[PDB]
RNA sequence: GGUCAAAAUGC
RNA sequence: GGUCAAAAUGC
RNA sequence: GGUCAAAAUGC
């Protein structure tokens, strides 16, 4: 008459399975506060403090679980009409260490995504919490930092009539996870850089509003008296010369009410501004198609002669770079029916067939990327 | 690989003060947190303490996760003006992971040259998550890398210089988010 | 200005087809079409929970 | 490269 | 009849 | 289930 407790099921030691349902952590609810100007943080906490945000289903499995061998997938959700836009991104950093920064330079690097939610009424994000493995816990995301950071980048293009809430849902997905190393003096391929290479703003007219952004891509970021830093540049910075095929990707941020066709090419920063000469050049024109927001571009290493330098000094008169440039452009203009300004923005997401002839001693500082506001 | 030789890069400056009351004592005291990126000082003075804002120097404050060999370099400049028959320093350094009196020293050095010294040391990072370590992390009651230092007759033994360079396999992985670093002028 | 909604009636080229009910003795799909009620959410982060019985 | 999207609906 | 117990352990 | 939509255009 008697059970064995032994011969029990009580010491089960794996991973969550199931339904999206049963998989279900946590549903943080975000405010984007209609008066939002585009910089802002919205919510910046930890990982783990968005996670522990409501009972549902797994969340238990969450706490009380000490290996978790799945990935972490957030699902957002809020619709915009398509007469304004706003540009939000979610940044999952690895730690942080004081009262640190948030731009988007510095919280783009490891896993984040921009999405203006005119176009894109529903994202979805998953990453692997610890680049170094397979598995991850609560009490790992808990005490090492892992980091969530909500920021808009570009702010409303028309201001709603009341307030407006994100809401992300958070969930374990059926998907394992898969480390993401960087050894710092034998790169991968495709190498992984995500760089805010900035936010191009282009006024409604015919202004050319040309846009020149170095190629030279080593400290990061300028500030006011300082340099801004993400790894996957800590790292190129540790090389000295650099080719490979850049890829870039080109986000609208802005309402899909202001037009303009945008012409992408590559130079060298000696060339007025007036020289009607580019266009024969190898260009490519891109144009947005209204719910369209993403425009991936690539570039091939058959548009770079010779390796260029990684750094150069900040003071470099745009006539003294011997280091290739992109080069952006006004191929029409820029025509709305609301007040707006066109703002796209560029990040290098994958330098691929990368050679990296050399190792920088260094360079003090670097220059400028452009921001603004809305 | 990528490779290149005799290329190191900067790290650490320190400055001895110059405000020493040879009368509170005859050593000054101080540490570099290589995996950190931190000088802490004595208040024995006014301290001129510097980091350089290096490729590197830049790259282990900001990378969260560390598995490899990284070399390090310490160079005593000292004050030359003092007659070599007429010197009275040494200064004992220290390598441990914590910068608690409890924990245990790993390699101790101690150098008397005259004027000038240089000491080159590997420093290899091992760490719980797959042979990864974060910088004093909770998680496995983790720790660092830490280089201290002690100056008997600071007046003399002035100046010190910090370098490490990196080892073909130094693999990072994560970002550690940090705060804006100051570029001096 | 106003509108005016214009509708074209015809006879179509399809045959009638009988929608009988026994009361007692339901088909499968029983049709019912009922107005089960009219949602209005106001602008703003209401969850403004709407209940039908 | 990861992510994502996609290879579509009804009884 | 249900339930339960049982047809056993170690690297 | 009905309805509806759809399985697409040009000489």
């Amino acid at each position: 008459m008697e059970t064995n407790l032994f011969k029990l099921s009580l010491d089960d030691v794996e991973t969550p399975k199931g339904s999206m349902l049963d998989l279900k952590i946590s549903q943080s609810k975000i405010a984007l506060p209609k008066n939002t100007v585009g910089g802002t943080i919205l919510r910046s906490d930890l990982l783990a403090n968005f996670l522990t945000e409501g009972n549902f289903r797994a969340s238990v499995d969450l706490q009380r679980t000490h290996r978790i061998k799945g990935m972490i997938k957030m699902v957002a959700t809020v619709g915009i009409p398509e007469n304004t836009g706003i540009a939000l991104a979610c940044a999952m950093n690895s730690s942080i260490r004081g009262r640190a920064s948030s731009d988007i330079y510095t919280i783009c690097s490891q896993d984040c995504e921009l999405w203006n939610p005119a176009c894109t009424k529903a994202m979805t994000m998953s990453f692997n919490p610890n680049p170094c493995s397979d598995a991850w816990s609560l009490e790992f995301l808990k005490r090492t930092g892992f980091h969530c950071d909500i920021i808009c980048v570009t702010g409303w293009t028309a201001t709603p009539m009341q307030d407006v809430q994100v809401t992300i849902d958070w969930f374990i997905s059926s998907q394992e996870c898969v480390p993401r190393t960087y050894c710092v003096l034998n790169p991968q391929n495709p190498f992984v850089l995500n760089r805010w290479m900035g936010k191009l703003t282009f006024p409604q007219g015919t202004s050319r509003s040309v846009k020149r952004m170095p190629l030279s891509i080593g400290g990061g970021a300028g500030a006011k008296s300082a340099i801004l830093m993400n790894m996957p540049n800590a790292v190129l910075s540790m090389w000295r010369y650099f080719v490979g095929d850049l890829v870039f990707e080109v986000s609208k941020m802005t309402s899909p009410y202001i037009k303009c066709t945008v012409s992408f090419f590559i130079a060298f920063g000696n060339l007025a501004d007036d020289t009607i000469n580019f266009e024969a050049f190898p260009h490519k024109l891109v144009q947005f198609g209204e719910i369209q927001e993403k425009v991936v571009l690539k570039f091939s290493q058959e548009e770079f002669l010779t390796a260029w330098s990684t750094q150069v000094r900040p003071a470099t008169t745009l006539l003294a770079d011997g280091c290739p440039y992109l080069y952006a452009m006004v191929h029409d203009s820029s025509v709305s029916t609301i007040p707006g300004d066109f703002v796209i923005g560029v990040k290098l997401t994958i330098i691929e067939n990368m050679c990296a002839y050399g190792l920088n001693p260094g360079i003090s500082g670097s220059r400028l990327l452009g921001t603004i506001p809305q | 690989s990528i490779s290149q030789q005799t290329v190191w890069n900067q790290m650490a400056t320190v400055r001895t003060p110059l405000n020493f009351d040879s009368s509170k004592q005859s050593f000054c005291q101080f540490s570099v947190d290589l995996l950190g990126g931190g000088i802490s000082v004595d208040k024995t003075g006014d301290w001129i303490t510097l980091v350089q804002n290096s490729p590197i120097s830049n790259l282990l404050r900001v990378a969260a996760w560390k598995k490899g060999c990284l070399m390090v370099k310490v160079v005593m400049s000292g004050n030359a003006a003092v007659k070599r028959s007429d010197w009275a320093s040494l200064v004992q350094v220290f390598l441990t992971n914590s910068n608690s009196t409890e924990h245990f020293d790993a390699c101790r050095w101690t150098k008397s040259e005259p004027h000038s010294w240089e000491l080159i040391f590997p420093i290899e990072v091992c760490g719980p998550n797959n042979g990864f370590e974060m910088w004093s992390s909770e998680w496995a009651n983790q720790t660092s890398w830490h280089l201290s230092f002690l100056v008997d007759n600071p007046k003399q033994s002035t100046t010190f210089d910090v370098l490490l360079g990196i080892s073909q396999n130094f693999e990072i992985a994560g970002n550690t988010l940090m705060p804006a670093f100051s570029v001096p002028q």
